């Protein structure tokens, strides 16, 4: 019963930094993107106008992660039954490679869409109590930034929520295109960068302690 | 063929000094991090230190700071822990651990766990035993 705060894939320092500077360059480009500035109203006075690198500038520092299960040390929400899975134990501390299909921004959060492998999905838990009509692991994400009081698993709920729009074809076609991928918009600040090339990152399926 | 050739330990007395040397093989230079973990009998392993063959940056447990000093002859692909002021509470079977996945010291941090058998290596044993 040596359970962590939460299971998940924790990117390397290298890759995590790679995802960061790419995430920040995404924030910068979309901020200066014309069409984004056209829907700047949907995202008192224009003292700062809008600088996205500062809008979610608050970002928990360290290695990024895609949380599978939140344990809280010991069975909090069936966590000890998660850790009892031979798949989880055999995978604990092992190395894995996550695939960042597409980055995204929303008025609440900003993150990355992780498309887990079948082997990586064996870990992902279907327990929690927009997910309707979307395949398993669709919640798989990596929070890259939250604007102040946006304080929960909201980048995963946003990502899934943005994936519901696309489910029905709300993508809205290429609203434009940034470097390293294509751009779309589907609602109030519901912008999405579909990376033309998957940003594959290196991570380890361990758990946090602290 | 990843294999760690650790050595340089043994029995000493309090206040003494040792030098654990780990010649890691089977990894490139700059994409691995080499550091020892000491796991005393009946306690949990703790990262004593590591050194990144890329950054050249080192980590130390607070208890071993200034007393132990890790180093890496990246060319020879070996690392050395310069243990000093060794106390009896530093008795354990020190284990050279190389992280090939992350040249960082990130997973030497006590906040995570890294099975060094996946993309790294685990030293069998260099037994340190301080006395008096």
């Amino acid at each position: 019963d040596f359970l962590p705060l939460y299971f998940g894939w924790f990117l390397t320092k290298k890759s995590s930094e790679t995802l960061r500077k790419a995430g920040q360059v995404f924030l910068e480009e979309l901020g200066n993107h014309k069409a984004f500035k056209k829907e700047l109203r949907h995202f008192d006075e224009p003292k700062e106008k809008l600088e996205l690198v500062s809008y979610f500038g608050k970002r928990p520092p360290g290695v990024l992660h895609c949380t599978t299960k939140f344990c809280d040390y010991g069975k909090a929400a069936g966590a000890e039954e998660y850790a009892q899975q031979e798949v989880v134990k055999r995978s604990y501390g092992k190395a894995f490679k996550l695939s960042i299909s597409a980055l995204f921004v929303t008025p609440k959060t900003a993150g990355a869409q992780v498309v887990l492998t079948d082997q990586e999905l064996q870990l992902w838990p279907s327990d929690l109590d927009a997910s309707e009509g979307l395949p398993p692991g669709s919640r798989a994400h990596v929070t890259l930034g939250c604007a102040a009081d946006v304080q929960p698993v909201q980048t995963g709920l946003d990502l899934l929520d943005i994936l519901q729009q696309v489910k029905g074809g709300s993508q809205g076609e290429a609203v434009g295109e940034l470097p390293r991928g294509k751009l779309y918009s589907l609602g109030k600040g519901r912008w999405m960068l579909s990376l033309t090339k998957k940003m594959e990152v290196k991570a380890i399926f361990t758990g946090y302690y602290g | 063929e990843v294999q760690l050739l650790e050595s340089g330990g043994g029995s000493v007395q309090a206040g003494g000094s040792l030098r654990l040397s780990c010649a890691a093989s089977g990894f490139t230079v700059g994409d691995y991090a080499i550091g020892w973990f000491r796991q005393a009998p009946g306690q949990q392993r703790e990262a004593v230190a590591c050194i990144s063959t890329d950054d050249g940056d080192t980590y130390y447990a607070d208890s071993v700071k200034g007393r132990f000093t890790i180093s890496s002859d990246n060319a020879k692909k070996t690392a050395y822990l310069e243990m000093n002021n060794l106390k009896p509470e530093d008795t354990a079977v020190y284990h050279c651990a190389v992280d090939g996945w992350d040249s960082s010291c990130t997973f030497y941090s006590p906040s995570y766990y890294r099975d060094f058998s996946d993309h790294g290596a685990w030293g069998q044993g260099t037994q340190v035993t301080v006395s008096s």
